[PDB]
DNA sequence: TGTCGTCAGGATTCCAGGCAGTTCG
DNA sequence: CGAACTGCCTGGAATCCTGACGACA
């Protein structure tokens, strides 16, 4: 139960947990000898967020025993609003339900909070054949989704051999973006067959606005199977969103 | 009558949610002419009334022990660690209530006052000792009584002063009871009127199989403590008895209970220290069997079971103001206004305007008359000379007319008149209900706006307040000093003794006010506005000169209830700390209680004298009241005829009716009566917490309700009717209601048209019924549930689904169950 | 004892405030020159300020304090109908004033029902069956919660003034009782919840027992099945009278 | 009574006036041959805001008669909000009921404004002996007060030798800030006893919205004593906030 | 006459990219 | 002699308390 994690500057982790809170409120961080893990489902059982951070991310990391703790997303969002980019985040926990967040600098800050428990059921996602993989930049996808957000909500991604297309249909508007290997927004392609699927972009737009511009993304999808967008944190941690498309035309 | 009342109580509140442990009734304390202890309200549906000076209920905590609620501190301490409610407490209902429709007599109880009255009467007729009860006794009488009863004279004095406060020890109680064979002590008498003697036999067996230690006092072979095991018998009635015991766990046994004195003797001495043998006999209650197998007869204790728009100023703008109708906005825009208003005319200057006095000159302008149909104008003299008839148009001469005016440039007059330009938000009226549609002081309106107070459609300033009279009055509680009352005019107490003690119980004064801090602050703001206006209107010295909360105590205010055209004048003597208050039985009569409103509006005399005008009253229709036309202050309650009847009302217990209560007497006996007289979050949380506390009280055993369906089915029908009607309204075109046939946009306003969806309420009410049907299973309503869910579904016609679904739903479960049964 | 002196001091402060208000209003910056809220002397003053007439206070006090309030009000209404203090208009106006004064006296002058809730009272004849009479009681807004006791007392004083005027018994027609029971069931089932669920036979017995007919005013825009009923100006719902 | 003030640093003057106005309306400006004094008052009568600006800071400070004028700076904040950093400001008052504001960086911007009249009595500050004098900058107190305001409602100040602790207490989460010599922003302090005080943020987070950075803020207080928080600019201009101790016992 | 939902709306603070001042081969 | 690296600061936008509306009992 007791642990201590010290890191000089955690604005990335702050905005990450802010996006997780905007996604869902009930979340439990499992602390194991390897690091931290979290898996948040959806109240409408349509979206799944997963994150893992090993012990090669923060500066100081001392854990006693692997367990599962819970932190309120509202109480955390009421905490990250004071995180300076040049601060030293220190998360301390003992045996009692007291969580300490410490910051060292021009004034020693220390906030104590109660620790409630979360009992969300965890189940391993079954393996599914992707048949479509691609690695792109985050800024291009973010600006495309922000340009196609106001016209409609169903954005259609089509992928063929060395070809990608992001389109936005409708009745009084149409948007189209082409992507090839010699373009300025595609890093690499691993397409297998001709796939095409339309997805909603509310949670998409929120989660891609929460992520910075220089970060990269890896999309895995198929014909009509759910999409998985993954990315890496400091080349050590992993974070993946997963959500199914719509059946309509 | 009691069964009919219990059945008719189903018209309101969640039905079929009665506690099986304690019967559905409160205590009966006969008083001349309801009140429940606030401890039950803190531990927690009808009209409420506070009574804090009495005892409270008894419950059990999380530790397993049982304790009773005594005072506010302990109530607030244990108001969260409760496990199950056993008893409801001892609330007071009286006999002087004007109840009709053959309300039968509620069974009374053996009270401590009646008990000690019987005791003193018995000792008086036996040992020939005269005494005066219900008060402090005389020296010689109390000395001879103490000598006869082996008690202390000061203790007897304190007992006669207050028996509930000065409770005698059970040892001396049984000692004095052994001389007269009087019934048992009610305060230390459990409720046994709901048990079977066959089960009582097992109780005595478990008591014999337990541990017991004794202690005796003055030739009374009573006891000292009983240690029992909770597994020796069924703990159902052992917990339903409502006795404070102590629980112990680490004693070589799982559940151990211990009851010490003065709580173990209260259960052992009525059983005769387990000397005689108890037997089961039908048609004879446990108290009857006890009185049979004992030389002492007892009585019963628990037998009484009874059961928008927020307009501020009056400025007619109409559609010229649109929706907000901001005079500042209108002045900035520089637009006209077509109003049907009455204009004035000055004989010297000649200016025309809807104001009363002409600010340009030093005089007041007169009112001109105009015929709206024709184009003629005539003053009041010509109007009264021409018999109020115009030769051009044969219409009655009306003072007002319909024409255009420019408040944009007309506002400078009021600005230079008020001389103060502190304003943030201020709007005028939209519609006029009066026939003459007279004006309103714009300076007073601007002053009210700068004071930032609220107002109704009446035309004056009145604020709501809730009060409830009580039988006594205490300066300690009302917050007034002895010298303050002396300089007020009080020189003696309710018994003629001088006023020296702050904790002096007094009779309820007529002109006293227990009024909350919010009402006090509103009255302070009203007085500030009043002094500002009287210093800016005519230059009058401040009469009240009130600038603090305590300075208002002493002046006079006026109360008024709906359906009461007369304002009751009261004096500002008192205050309040709680959100509620108290009143007087004369200030609050039946016409002010059953008048479609319990609260009453308060006002200041100067406010009425400065802002009251009959022209603020509508022509034909009217609100909850007409107008505070006349003040009234004289309510002489038989001064030279029945002053004793008016004064001698508090703290009397009729021994005659207490003895003659179990004979099915007629409650309508006027002779005996005269003889004895002589959003969503708060509501949802409250409903869920009420259901939870009812479940804790009934020990997790309940059924479904009916008012949820009585709210849902009309909601569904109204929702369907609104969806089939679809009456729209243009946003800026606030008056022109657009037809349900869509024409794209409003032809007079090229924008969206606000529609009446009315679908957000049912979408939020559905989870309530879902959680209710998930917690409790009932029939005859799963059809309604599936119908409303499918209605929402096919009105929207859940378009996305993953490979792993399995959405848990008791609705779908019951649907599949019925499908398989079909 | 000293309570009289304390009330005298209270009325002295009230008179001081009244003199201050009069000195203020002496300038005349408002269309009003007299005191709008005067102090009442007794129930006689209350009923005089409510409906008047201004000067029957002496007779009211004498009758009440000499013979009891009930027969006092009875004789006062008798004198008002007979016109002892003079004339005030027509017989309909006399009956209206008498009913209003009687109701204000029996209610001690606290309820404004006869003041504004019941606007006018007229007598109308039956031009269909035999020429009997009905009270056209033009009500108003503030009558929907007039109070059960006040309504019963108004019915009593109406029957009393009808007996005084000597009118004929109205013949309850089939269409009249049908529209009455229709309005009753409509108000009970759709308009608003009722405090006492009535019965068809009971309301029929009541409508047959009322000697002169009663015709109220309009409440809401709800029609009936039998259109164009003789006697009523429209076919709306008389929920107020109900 | 005519007088004139020609000033350079209109941006600094405007932000100082806004900071003095961010708290509360009432402000009596006193024009004297010794300089410009100001006593700002509130309806709560708990906080007095007295500033003094001498002739050394003013570029051209010409007076003829000392006089006091009561104004609400809320309506005056509209004109001073707009303005560059390097410019010339001229505030002139004559015998008439008008005030002339000349704005000249490179062109002419004259503003003739009316003069409102508010009646208030000047109350002298209670110069009570204290036992705690701590000097800092504005950023630390800004952060602490904003954290207390957005977390809870009560705060307790405890001063000991080279140790200034402030415990923001509420119901769920509890904040604490520590100030020691390691904080370079915190200057020296005069403290002999463990001075304890209690405050709330009901009317404290206002002036924070206008607190700058290059202003030395000194605070004098004792054991539940009225706090005199004075702050200096350019070693010549002073502005003190004297507040009564909103303590609970 | 009490309650409950929706909508827009303008005033507010927070975030981000352009204008400006500044230390590096 | 040019290029990143900040402050900062002002535009753009998300948030929200207030002001309209309709629904039931
Ligand atoms: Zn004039
Ligand atoms: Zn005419």
């Amino acid at each position: 139960m007791p642990f201590e994690v010290v890191f000089d500057g955690a604005k990335e982790f702050a905005d990450l947990i802010a996006t997780a809170s905007n996604l869902i409120d009930e979340a439990a961080f499992k602390f194991t000898e390897e690091g931290i893990s979290m898996r948040a489902m959806d109240p409408s059982r349509v979206v799944l967020i997963d994150l893992n951070l090993p012990e090669s991310i923060f500066s100081k990391y001392e854990v006693e025993e692997p367990e599962t703790i819970g932190i309120n997303m509202d109480q955390f969002k009421k905490i990250l609003k004071r995180g300076k980019a040049k601060d030293t985040l220190i998360l301390r926990k003992g045996d009692e339900n007291f969580l300490e967040i410490t910051f060292e600098g021009t004034a020693k800050r220390t906030f104590r909070l109660p620790l409630i428990d979360v009992e969300e059921l965890e189940l391993e996602l079954p393996e599914l054949p992707f048949t479509a993989k691609v690695v792109l930049l985050g800024e291009v996808l973010k600006e495309g989704i922000k340009d196609a957000s106001l016209v409609s909500d169903a954005i259609k991604f089509i992928a063929k051999e060395n070809e990608f297309t992001m389109k936005a249909e409708g009745e009084t508007n149409e948007v189209e973006i082409r992507l090839t290997l010699e373009d300025e927004g595609l890093l690499d392609l691993e397409v297998e067959e001709e796939t095409k699927s339309a997805y909603g972009i509310r949670y998409l737009s929120d989660m891609v606005k929460g992520i910075g511009k220089a970060d990269e993304v890896i999309l895995r999808f198929g014909n009509e199977m759910p999409l998985q967008m993954e990315y890496m944190i400091r080349d050590e941690g992993r974070l993946t969103f997963l959500l199914a498309p719509r059946v309509e035309e | 009558a009691p069964n009919k009342k219990y059945t008719k109580e189903i018209i309101g509140g969640r039905p079929l949610f009665a506690e099986p442990s304690t019967n559905g009734g409160f205590r009966l304390r006969y008083g001349r002419s309801w009140s429940v202890n606030p401890a039950t309200m803190l531990i927690l549906g009808c009209i409420v009334t506070p009574a804090t000076t009495v005892e409270g209920p008894i419950v059990r905590l999380k530790n397993g022990s049982v304790v009773r609620v005594d005072d506010y501190e302990t109530a607030l301490k244990v108001r969260n660690e409760v496990d199950e409610i056993l008893y409801v407490g001892d609330a007071l209902v009286n006999f002087g209530d004007f109840v009709e429709n053959n309300q039968t007599l509620l069974p009374a109880n053996y009270v401590e006052e009646w008990w000690v009255q019987e005791l003193v009467q018995a000792i008086k007729d036996l040992y020939e000792v005269e005494l005066q009860p219900f008060a402090e006794n005389d020296r010689e009488a109390v000395e001879e009584a103490a000598e006869y009863l082996e008690v202390d004279p000061d203790f007897l004095w304190n007992l006669l002063k207050d028996p509930l406060r000065v409770k005698p020890d059970v040892e001396t109680a049984i000692h004095l009871s052994t001389v007269l064979d009087i019934p048992f002590h009610p305060y230390y008498t459990l409720y046994w009127n709901t048990l079977q003697p066959e089960e009582v036999e097992e109780l005595q067996k478990a008591l014999l199989g337990a541990q017991i230690e004794w202690a005796e006092f003055r030739k009374n072979r009573f006891a000292k403590k009983v240690v029992l095991e909770n597994d020796k018998n069924i703990k159902r009635y052992l917990e339903l008895l409502g006795l404070p015991h102590r629980l112990e766990r680490v004693e070589k046994k799982r559940k151990v209970i211990v009851v010490e004195y003065p709580w173990s003797a209260a259960l052992l001495t009525p059983l005769g220290n387990l000397e005689w043998e108890f037997k089961a006999k039908p048609f004879y209650t446990v108290i009857d069997i006890i009185n049979e197998n004992n030389r002492i007869k007892l009585r019963d204790r628990g037998i009484s079971w009874i059961g928008k728009p927020p307009v501020q100023v009056l400025f007619p703008i109409g559609l010229a103001g649109g929706q907000s109708r901001d005079i500042k906005k209108a002045a900035e825009e520089g637009k006209t206004a077509r109003v049907e208003i009455a204009f004035f005319k000055c004989p010297k200057c000649g200016h025309v305007g809807p104001e009363h006095l002409c600010p340009v000159c030093g005089t007041r302008k007169e009112l001109l008359w105009h015929c709206p149909k024709c184009g003629a104008d005539y003053p009041e003299s010509d109007a009264k000379d021409f018999n109020y008839r115009c030769p051009k148009c044969d219409v009655e001469l009306k003072p007002y007319a319909e024409r255009e005016i420019k408040p944009a440039d007309l506002l400078r007059q009021a600005m230079d008149n008020v001389k103060v330009y502190g304003i943030d938000r201020l709007k005028g009226v939209k519609g006029m209900t009066s026939g003459y549609k007279m004006a309103e002081p714009l300076e007073k309106g601007l002053l009210r706006v700068k004071n930032d107070v609220y107002v109704f459609k009446d035309g004056t300033i009145r604020f709501d307040a809730t009060d409830a009279p009580i039988t006594h009055f205490k300066p300690k509680e009302i917050g007034t000093s002895v010298e303050k009352l002396r300089e007020l005019g009080y020189t003696h107490d309710f018994e003629g003794k001088p006023l020296e003690r702050d904790d002096q119980i007094l009779e309820l004064k007529v002109q006293d006010v227990i009024l909350p801090y919010e009402a006090g602050r509103y009255l302070l703001k009203v007085a500030r506005f009043i002094d500002d206006l009287l210093e800016k209107f005519y230059g009058l010295p401040r009469f009240y000169n009130a600038e603090k909360m305590e300075d208002l105590v002493g002046h006079l205010v006026i109360g008024l209830a709906p359906h009461t055209s007369a304002g009751i004048i009261g004096r500002i003597i008192g205050f309040s700390d709680v959100l509620v208050g108290y009143a007087h039985p004369y200030y609050h009569a039946a016409k002010r209680r059953n008048c479609d409103g319990d609260e009453d509006a308060v006002m200041l005399l100067l406010d009425a004298l400065l802002n009251f005008s009959k022209y603020y009253l509508p022509e034909k229709r009217g609100g909850k009241m007409d107008a505070p036309l006349v003040v009234t202050t004289r309510l002489d309650p038989r001064e030279v005829d029945s002053e004793v009847h008016n004064m001698d009302v508090v703290r009397y217990y009729p021994l005659e009716f207490y003895k003659a209560t179990y004979e099915l007497k007629s409650p309508k006996e006027v002779k005996v009566i005269e003889r004895v007289e002589d959003g969503d979050m708060e509501e949802k949380v409250a409903r869920q917490l009420a259901l939870a506390e009812r479940i804790r009280a009934v020990d997790e055993h309940h059924v479904a309700e009916t008012i949820i369906n009585s709210h849902l089915v009309p909601d569904l029908r109204g929702n369907l009717r609104s969806f089939t009607r679809q009456e729209f309204r243009c946003v800026k075109c606030n008056t022109k209601y657009r037809r349900p046939p869509l024409t794209g946009k409003c032809p007079k306003c090229g924008g969206k048209i606000v529609l009446t969806v009315s679908k957000g309420a049912i979408e939020k009410y559905l989870p309530t019924a879902k959680m209710l049907v998930t917690k409790y299973r009932v029939k005859d309503y799963t059809r309604q549930r599936i119908c409303i869910t499918e209605k929402d579904i096919k009105t929207l016609f859940e378009k996305q689904r993953t490979l792993m679904g399995f959405s848990a739903d008791i609705c779908e479960k019951m649907v599949k169950e019925r499908t398989g049964h079909s | 004892p000293e309570m009289k002196a304390y009330f005298e001091s209270l009325q002295r402060e009230i008179d001081r405030a009244y003199a201050i208000a009069r000195k203020a209003r002496a300038q005349g910056k408002d269309p009003s020159f007299d005191v709008e809220v005067p102090q009442a002397t007794d129930m006689a003053g209350r009923v005089e300020s409510l409906v008047g007439p201004p000067g029957v206070a002496e007779r009211i006090r004498e009758l009440v304090k000499e013979y009891g309030k009930e027969i006092a009000a009875l004789k006062v209404v008798d004198e008002i109908i007979e016109g002892k203090f003079g004339d005030l208009g027509s017989k309909e106006k006399y009956a209206e004033q008498a009913v209003r004064t009687a109701l204000a006296i029996l209610t001690e002058g606290i309820v404004s029902a006869p003041l504004e809730g019941i606007a006018d009272v007229k007598i109308k004849r039956n031009e269909w069956a035999d020429g009997s009479e009905y009270l056209a009681l033009y009500y108003a807004g503030p009558i929907r919660s007039s109070g059960g006791t006040a309504q019963a007392l108004s019915v009593l004083v109406g029957d009393y003034v009808r007996r005084k005027l000597g009118l004929d018994r109205f013949k309850p027609s089939d269409e009249h009782i049908e529209r009455m029971v229709e309005e009753v069931d409509l108000y009970h089932r759709a308009v608003t919840r009722l405090q006492y669920h009535p019965e068809a036979d009971e309301v029929r017995l009541a409508m047959r027992n009322i000697p002169i007919e009663i015709t109220g005013e309009e409440t809401d825009k709800v029609e009936v099945s039998h259109r164009n009923v003789p006697g009523v100006e429209t076919n709306h719902l008389r929920g107020g009278a109900i």
